[PDB]
């Protein structure tokens, strides 16, 4: 999974 | 630091947020909620009630706890 903001 | 979303402190409230969770995401609401993650209602995008950390593009093989901890080292919940 990839983080996002 | 502060708990970012106390309305999602209950693991049962996190489970209930998983309405229309998509089939391609592979990870289950049960696992994601247990790692402090609730559904934002968009794609496979989840958020932590504790750190406010946002996660998406879940892939088969991911573990909710591991992705959460590895990406958000400041999170008290998975510390
Ligand atoms: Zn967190």
């Amino acid at each position: 999974a990839v983080x996002f903001f | 630091g502060h708990m970012r979303n106390p309305a999602m402190y209950s693991e049962e409230a996190r489970l209930k947020s998983f309405q229309n969770w998509p089939d391609y995401a592979h990870l289950t609401p049960r696992e994601l909620a247990s790692a402090g993650l609730y559904y934002t209602g968009i794609g496979d995008q989840v958020q932590c009630f504790a750190c406010g950390g946002k996660l998406k593009n879940w892939e088969p093989g991911d573990r909710a706890w591991s992705e959460h901890r590895r990406h958000f080292p400041n999170c008290f919940f998975v510390l």
